[PDB]
């Protein structure tokens, strides 16, 4: 059972940095790529994600894709390059220039062959593959551009196996670049069609965990791509370790998604306290279960308790029986009648791993879908409305080849998305 | 008018001597002089009698080409020619008969005309005899393409080209979901009609079940544009493939593509109709390309008529009687034709 | 030698599984080897030398669980070539599950029954469990009985399959793979015995005062009344119940066949210490709700007919002063038309106790079978779920993306409701 990852853009390359640091810390391999193993549990399901090698050396599966040639050195000749074949690492010499109708246009049409085939002989020295990871972002070209030619193809190639990508959000306030209406809609085209699922994740939002829960006002993006990197790990840890029950990332896509349209989900994780707060709070199944449930715990800026939720997916790590997770959830679906959709009756999935964290005694990795998503997109259609009338910030995208008229496509596909949730988030039917 | 006009018809295939024979199938189905509501049973003298399906045309193992190409397309094929776009297509249980209704028989007799020919080669023929009686200028171009695991392969052409990017929408109306990318051809006469039809629905994936070497499992589409003088009515011929069951494919990871993505395509069809029986605050017409297409004729602009061929043989009681359901839940939506001078 | 067998299909049938065969070696004296009354080894085959093999077969088309068997404390006791593990699991997709992996899957285990089965001296029946709700266990079990009574005929089948209900819930799609597996479980099946998993859970909450009980601690209660049923037998009592007998005294008619299960007494460590045990006190017992496995209301409906397998010490003098006590007596009147509604037999040999569990010893013990009419608010329960699931067409497209036509959907409520159509008419005075 292996995925394949791909870490498709500059957000890619400082979200895999962070995340298989706490992947072989987790299977006890170390900065170098050479195994240390505590239990049975972490010889055996090291085929997850790692190819094997002479001696104990471990290899993970991973192409680590950019058009910017600078910041894959600070993970090539910075650190942990010793845990990645270089043959793997590929990318060009001419950058984006934060578009997707050039990342889409000639840099994938330049790449995406020859990074296409790097995947061919990943994929083939497995014997069954399971999902196909593109980790990546939607505000820059690269993990937009090449984000959506590069998982376009693979449809096309192979036709059976699930996409999980995590592509990061534009903020409604706090947003980093200024193409972010032309760049998210673009992408947002792709991704409903070809993409299996994906995770949304806003650093909006991010940044309200650490001005209210850590109490740290001056973190980092390494910092901040640290955190994202549980429910990374969050997803998986029902399979990677002996679990009891519900353990795939088959078993959850198959009911976490009740039409073949809508795909998107939001994102929540508990426990987490400072140090000051560390010994006060207590670490219990129902205490954890009133955080997952807060509009201060959630990965994406839109409120919970403004919509509705369609369907939960809990995956615990730890030490945790069944009815101690939802004798607390029976307390919470009579709170919050107004919280659960009607016309699906027990919209409550639960994922036990067996094997605790490291420094933590439980842990609670949360999978939402609400209808709250849609406002976040009718925010970005409404930064999208006033950015195309006047067609400004627009050669710079015609000018490489994309139609004119291929945007109104776009958000006639973007308006559908927003349009099916207003059934559901007011549905007595 | 401006009423609830939407056309079904049903039309049942007739059992071979091996079948009935040996099964002793089903009472269920008449032998076809008028639509009327007629049962659900099965040992009839006993404790299963449910329910009768009102109906507009039912036809058993008795009906043929002119007696149903005279009373349901050609009151549309006028309405074609009266400037107003049309939409006739099939469905069913696979191997009942829903290719044989568009495109029936490969005869083609060319001194005069062929026999038993389809819905499809009649109204060939049927708008280009009219035509030459109606002192008008007349201009006929037509494109001929298939619908298959999401994806539009070009049956005019052989040659390996598809569409650059994506299916497009346009600011002149709704109701168009225009194709481009892909080539229409041009039609001087009824000579030319099945002169590329024949070669055109040749370039299809006729695959094999189990049960037939001729139930297909492609999507055919054949597309009329009538520049008559000024005015152009489009005109969708349109096939669909088989509600396909689990055992009786015999399908490997090959075949599963054209049965799963294919019923994919089918239950979607479903709810694009199991929508409209209340009409809530969302039709969702974007869940396949085959809906997509079908935006301006199911519940739009355009007048809709609608085949539902089924097995009377008991092969089945599992969609025996749930594919009628399509047509008796959804035959109360309205629409509104519109008309179309093109003003230049 | 009235011989039987074991399958074990899905996780249900590995876990469930796992404790079944453990509580056997205790009973007949046996550890992984054995040896540390007289034989009488039906569960298993003997070989020449003294390492018996348990006659089972584990299927799963996960290799996580049996991973677990073939490195615990029992890799030491199976046929490794017996223990049959899949490649990709059915994730919840009983279109997966009962056609497309399974048909892949299926002829590297029928046969390797038959091996088992030409090895019978005379082989009566056997049973296949599994849940309801999940993936595997609810579809490629459901193809193993057809792909079995239509071989071997006249051979009985049983099964104690555990079903789902509203108050806890695993994954989303139980009213789905529920009511689609009862097709198969409706003309294959001679009988079943469905069990809930809360029922299961609130009597070690409440009758064993176990705060937060684990899988373990729920399995084995559910694998003590498979002991009483067929390894009862196997131990010479007073009294002899066959595996036709069941087939006999509580089946009327051929869709009736639902029965409950009910175990007693299940008395925890501190109490039973206090507390005698009487014949007609245990017997009161079995008659109260709060032993009953699946969530329903007994005193509401009326029994067609029961089953009581006594174990332990027993005077067969109390069961027919004490069977009075509760018959003509009481308030919850029998069907008119069975004129007696009780069989019941007498085993001599106490049960044994698990060292690890919060259950007791104790020198007597009742496994209540019963076919009641209460059992008709069971699918009523899932059928009002299945109502809803299916009124907007959700959740259907991981099915007829697969391969299943939704003419299935229409007979499964119409058989459902039919078959809930004999419990208002049988059960009718
Ligand atoms: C103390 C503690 C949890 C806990 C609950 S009860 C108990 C006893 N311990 C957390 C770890 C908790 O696992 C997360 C989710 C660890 C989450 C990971 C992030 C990076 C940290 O929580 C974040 C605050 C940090 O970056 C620092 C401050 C460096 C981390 O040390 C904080 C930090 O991680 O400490
Ligand atoms: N009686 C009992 N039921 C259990 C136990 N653990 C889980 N279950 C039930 O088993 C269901 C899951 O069934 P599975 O055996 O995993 O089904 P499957 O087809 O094997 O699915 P996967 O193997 O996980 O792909 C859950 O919904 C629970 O209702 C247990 O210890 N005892
Ligand atoms: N009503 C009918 N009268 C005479 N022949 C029929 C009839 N229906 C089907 N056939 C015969 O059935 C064969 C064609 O198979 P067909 O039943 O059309 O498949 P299908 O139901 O259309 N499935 P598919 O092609 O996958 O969409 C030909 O031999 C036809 O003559
Ligand atoms: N460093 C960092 N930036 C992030 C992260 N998530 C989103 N971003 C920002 O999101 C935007 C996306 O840009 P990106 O695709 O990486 O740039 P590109 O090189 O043009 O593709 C930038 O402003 C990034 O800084 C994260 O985890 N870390
Ligand atoms: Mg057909």
């Amino acid at each position: 059972r292996e995925i394949v990852h791909i870490q498709a853009g500059q957000c890619g390359n400082q979200v895999g940095a962070a995340f298989w640091s706490t992947i072989a810390d987790e299977h006890g391999l170390d900065s170098a790529g050479i195994y240390h193993g505590t239990s049975e549990a972490q010889h055996e399901r090291l085929n997850v994600y790692f190819n094997e090698a002479a001696g104990g050396k471990y290899v993970p599966r991973a192409v680590l894709v950019d058009l910017e040639p600078g910041t894959m050195d600070a993970v090539k000749s910075g650190k942990f390059g010793n845990l990645f074949r270089p043959d793997n690492i590929i990318y060009g010499q001419s950058g984006a220039g934060n578009i997707w109708a050039k990342g889409h246009y000639t840099e994938g049409a330049e790449l995406a062959d020859a990074v296409l085939d790097v995947v061919r002989r990943e994929a083939e020295a497995c014997d069954a593959l399971q999902g196909f990871q593109l980790t990546h972002s939607l505000g820059g070209g690269t993990g937009s551009g090449m984000g959506t030619l590069l998982l376009s193809k693979i449809r096309e190639e192979y036709p059976d196996r699930m996409m999980a990508t995590f592509s990061v959000a534009p903020a409604p306030k706090s947003s980093d670049t200024v193409v972010e209406p032309y760049n998210a809609t673009l992408s947002m085209h792709q991704l409903v069609e070809n993409s299996d699922e994906t995770f949304c994740i806003d650093n909006e939002a991010l940044s309200s965990i650490f001005a209210n829960t850590l109490k740290i006002k001056s973190p980092s993006y390494d910092d901040l791509n640290h955190l994202v990197s549980a429910v990374m790990a969050g997803v998986t840890t029902s399979f990677r370790f002996p679990g009891e029950l519900n353990s795939d990332l088959r078993k959850l896509a198959v009911n976490m998604v009740p039409f073949p349209r809508l795909h998107f989900f939001m994102v929540g994780f508990a426990p987490l306290a400072a140090i000051g707060s560390s010994s006060f709070q207590a670490v219990s199944v129902p205490e954890l279960t009133q955080q997952m449930f807060d509009a201060n715990n959630m990965m994406v800026a839109a409120d919970p308790r403004h919509g509705r939720y369609l369907t939960v997916a809990a995956l615990f790590r730890g030490k945790v029986s069944m009815k101690e997770v939802d004798e607390q959830i029976r307390s919470v679906q009579t709170k919050n009648s107004a919280y659960f959709v009607e016309w699906i009756p027990d919209n409550v999935l639960k994922a036990v791993c067996s094997v605790p964290p490291k420094d933590l005694k439980m842990s609670a990795t949360f999978i939402g879908n609400s209808t709250s998503i849609q406002e976040i997109f009718r925010r970005l259609g409404d930064q999208f409305s006033a950015m195309f009338r006047r067609k400004a910030f627009l050669h710079w995208y015609t000018g490489e080849g994309m139609d004119e008229m291929e945007f109104t496509e776009a958000e006639s596909n973007m308006n559908d998305l927003v349009s099916e949730y207003q059934q559901y988030q007011e549905a007595g039917i | 008018e401006n009423e609830t006009n939407i056309n079904v018809v049903v039309r049942v295939r007739g059992r071979t001597d091996q079948e009935v024979r040996d099964n002793s199938s089903l009472a269920v189905s008449t032998s076809g002089a008028m639509g009327a509501e007629l049962a659900i049973q099965s040992d009839p003298s006993s404790m299963l009698v449910t329910k009768t399906y009102a109906f507009d045309k039912v036809f058993g193992p008795e009906a043929d080409q002119l007696m149903l190409f005279e009373n349901s397309v050609a009151p549309m094929l006028e309405q074609v020619l009266n400037g107003y776009n049309c939409t006739i297509f099939a469905y069913g249980q696979t191997g009942t008969g829903k290719t044989y209704t568009m495109s029936g028989d490969l005869s083609d007799s060319d001194g005069i005309l062929s026999e038993g020919a389809g819905l499809i080669p009649r109204a060939l023929y049927q708008l280009f005899s009219s035509l030459d009686n109606s002192n008008q200028e007349y201009a006929v171009k037509c494109s001929y393409y298939e619908l298959y695991n999401e994806e539009i392969r070009d049956l005019l052409v052989s040659e390996e080209l598809r569409k650059p990017a994506r299916v497009f929408e346009d600011t002149s109306r709704r109701g168009n979901v225009v194709i481009t990318g892909i080539e229409e051809s041009y039609i001087k006469n009824a000579g030319d009609g099945l002169r590329l039809l024949r070669e055109g629905s040749h370039r299809r994936q006729v695959a094999a079940t189990k049960c037939n070497d001729l139930s297909s499992r492609s999507h055919s589409i054949f597309t009329i544009t009538l520049h008559r003088k000024l005015r152009a009515s489009k005109l969708h011929m349109v096939d669909l493939a088989g509600s396909e069951n689990i055992g009786r494919s015999g399908a490997e990871n090959k075949r599963a593509r054209e049965t799963g993505m294919i019923n994919q395509s089918l239950l979607t069809l479903g709810r694009v109709i199991n929508a409209l029986v209340e009409k809530a605050h969302h039709i969702p017409y974007r869940e396949s390309k085959l809906t997509r297409l079908l935006q301006d004729s199911l519940g739009g602009k355009t007048k809709t008529s609608m085949i539902v061929t089924v097995s009377s043989t008991n092969t089945n009681l599992e969609e025996t009687i749930s594919t009628l359901e399509y047509a008796a839940r959804a035959k109360s939506i309205r629409n509104k034709p519109q008309n179309n001078q093109l003003v230049f | 030698m009235r011989e039987v067998i074991s399958v074990h299909v899905g996780q249900a049938g590995v876990q469930i599984g796992n404790a079944c065969w453990e509580l056997y070696c205790l009973e007949h004296g046996i550890g992984p080897d054995g040896f540390p009354n007289d034989g009488f080894g039906t569960f298993f085959s003997e070989t020449g030398q003294g390492k018996f093999v348990p006659r089972s077969i584990y299927v799963d088309l996960e290799p996580n669980v049996i991973d677990q068997v073939r490195t615990g404390p029992y890799k030491d006791l199976f046929h490794p070539e017996q223990m049959v593990t899949g490649k990709e699991d059915a994730s919840n997709n009983y279109a997966r599950g009962h056609y497309t992996v399974g048909k892949e899957m299926i002829d590297s285990v029928l046969e390797r029954i038959r091996r088992m089965a030409d090895n019978c001296s005379g082989l009566q029946g056997f049973l296949v469990f599994h849940s309801f709700g999940g993936g595997t266990g609810s579809g490629l079990g459901a193809l193993l009985l057809e792909r079995l009574n239509m071989e071997y005929g006249k051979k009985s089948n049983l099964q104690f399959s555990v079903y789902p209900a509203p108050q806890v819930s695993t994954s989303v799609v139980e009213p789905y793979n529920s009511v689609l597996t009862t097709h198969a479980t409706l003309d294959n099946s001679d009988c079943t015995f469905m069990v809930d998993n809360e029922a299961c859970y609130d009597i070690c909450r409440r009758n064993l005062d176990i705060e937060r009980p684990t899988y373990e601690n729920l399995n084995r209660l559910i694998a003590q009344v498979v002991s009483s049923i067929t390894a009862s037998l196997r131990f010479a009592g007073s009294l002899n119940v066959d595996l036709n007998e069941f087939q006999t005294n509580l089946v009327p008619y051929p869709r009736i066949h639902f029965p409950l299960v009910t175990y007693s007494p299940i008395v925890s460590a501190a109490k039973a210490f206090h507390e005698s045990n009487s014949v007609q006190e245990i017997t009161n017992q079995c008659f109260e709700p709060y032993n009953q496995m699946v969530k329903c209301d007994p005193r509401t409906g009326r029994y067609m007919a029961t089953c009581l397998l006594y174990r332990g010490d027993v005077i067969p003098r109390d069961v027919q002063a004490a069977v009075t006590s509760i018959k003509s007596r009481r308030t919850i009147q029998f069907v008119d038309w069975c004129p007696t509604g009780f069989k019941i037999g007498i085993c001599y040999e106490p049960p044994q106790h698990v060292p690890g569990s919060g259950i007791a010893k104790v020198n007597r013990a009742v496994c209540m079978l019963s076919n009641t009419t209460s059992i008709a608010e069971a699918w009523s329960r899932l059928d009002h779920k299945f109502d809803l699931m299916y009124s907007k067409r959700a959740f259907v497209h991981w099915y007829v993306g697969e391969g299943m036509e939704e003419g299935e959907f229409s007979e499964a409520r119409e058989d459902l409701a039919a078959l809930e159509r004999d419990y208002e008419e049988v059960g009718q005075d």
